[PDB]
């Protein structure tokens, strides 16, 4: 299970959140929680847009690494299970 | 036949919304469906209003209908979508997932 | 046609319960009933789960049904009845009256 | 409208309530409230069983006196609207 994720918010100034820190998933045995990460990839240059906890999503069930599988996405997003799993993320098309 | 939650995955692609939601691609949404009848037991998570209306029915089915099986417990999901300005945005949506069904 | 609350008075006489409830004799109970469709507007007090399922329908009506109109707001009433020992007893019953309907 | 009723509880000892006092109807413009009274009539001798506030009941709508109309009831019950309307109650068959 997942109690916390790495949190990052590009838009921290306008949203009034901190910019990073750890976010509690408030994951308590009824519904699952995951972490996620979304970032942009300007030609191998990578900037994180957001990173956090992520309500139960049958798509990231049984995922312990963050690999995104969509071809050349405008924005990359991935989620995984497992604390701070969002810490590192990777890309590997299908 | 009995009222029960059943699976249903929605796909934002199919829904048409593929260019605006960034994630997820679709979700486990589910839906209720099933008869809700006399003598309506446990596991039909019914309301008194429902039991009454059930008997009312049973006397004059001509008056009120039987109650409908419909969610009594729903979960939010998260989504990530783009805003008019193309900022990336995360918001959690209340009541999108059916956790449990019942008589109403 | 649209989902709407409709009147229905129950009578405990008729319900059979006349010898045990002391009051009231029957009550304004009401019930929902009506279609809940595309494009489901305001005044259908619908849940997101409902809007989704509505469109899902509209694409493949073969998959999920349309949502059912069913109460979203219920009131208690009081009753006075006798107990096994024939003591007089007052208790308020939760969810017996339909205050408002909606899509579920 | 009705903000309060005369309250009486025969069964105050076992129920742990007071035996009399005024009960607030918690009547606030969404749903109505009334007062009621239920009592026994052993041959013109009268003993109150209960008296209180009474959730919205379309039967005691537009009632400002407590007259019970049932023939020779095992228990008499009546409700009315209007503060302390339950104070006095009466009997007059239909
Ligand atoms: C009134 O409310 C209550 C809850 O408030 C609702 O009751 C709920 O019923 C549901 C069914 O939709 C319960 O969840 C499901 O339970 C089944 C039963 O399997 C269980 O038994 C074995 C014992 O041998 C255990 O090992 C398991 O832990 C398990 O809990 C479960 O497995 C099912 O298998 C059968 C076939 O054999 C199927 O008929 C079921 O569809 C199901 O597959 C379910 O797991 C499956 O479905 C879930 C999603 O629902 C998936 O995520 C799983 O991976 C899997 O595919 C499922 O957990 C629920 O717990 C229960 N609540 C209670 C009582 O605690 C009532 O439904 C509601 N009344 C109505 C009318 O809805
Ligand atoms: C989503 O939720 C909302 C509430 O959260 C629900 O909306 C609700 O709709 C109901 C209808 O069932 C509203 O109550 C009723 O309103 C009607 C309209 O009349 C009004 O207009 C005149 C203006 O000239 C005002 O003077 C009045 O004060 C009055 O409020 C009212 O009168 C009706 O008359 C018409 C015919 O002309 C009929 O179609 C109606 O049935 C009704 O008779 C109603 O009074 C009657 O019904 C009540 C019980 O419902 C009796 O107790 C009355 O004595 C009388 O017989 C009634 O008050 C309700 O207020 C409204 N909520 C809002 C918007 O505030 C939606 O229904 C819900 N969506 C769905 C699908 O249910
Ligand atoms: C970023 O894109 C490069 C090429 O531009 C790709 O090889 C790399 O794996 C991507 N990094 C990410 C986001 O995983
Ligand atoms: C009590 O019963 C008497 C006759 O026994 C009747 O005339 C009187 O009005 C009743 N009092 C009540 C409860 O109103
Ligand atoms: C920063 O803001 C609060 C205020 O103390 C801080 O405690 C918290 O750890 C940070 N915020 C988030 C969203 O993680
Ligand atoms: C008596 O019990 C409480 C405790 O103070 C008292 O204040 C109240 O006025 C009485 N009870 C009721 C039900 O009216």
């Amino acid at each position: 299970e997942t109690q916390e994720c790495l949190f990052f918010n590009a838009n921290w100034e306008r949203d009034r959140t901190n910019q990073t820190g750890v976010e509690p998933c408030y994951g308590d045995k009824d519904k699952r929680r995951h972490c996620f990460a979304t970032w942009k990839n300007i030609s191998g240059s990578i900037e994180i847009v957001k990173q956090g906890c992520w309500l139960d999503d049958i798509n990231c069930y049984d995922r312990t690494d963050c690999i995104e599988k969509k071809d050349s996405p405008e924005v990359y997003f991935c989620c995984c299970e497992g604390n701070m799993c969002n810490e590192k993320f990777s890309y590997f098309p299908e | 036949q009995a009222c029960k939650k059943h699976e249903l995955y929605v796909s934002f692609r199919d829904l048409g919304w593929q260019d605006w939601i960034i994630a997820p691609e679709g979700y486990a949404a589910y839906y209720c469906e099933g008869e809700c009848a006399f003598p309506l037991n446990s596991y039909m998570n019914a309301t008194n209003h429902a039991i009454v209306q059930t008997l009312v029915h049973f006397i004059n089915p001509e008056t009120v209908p039987k109650p409908c099986c419909a969610p009594t417990q729903l979960n939010a999901i998260s989504v990530l979508y783009f805003d008019d300005s193309s900022n990336v945005i995360l918001k959690k949506y209340r009541n999108m997932v059916v956790r449990a069904c019942g008589c109403h």
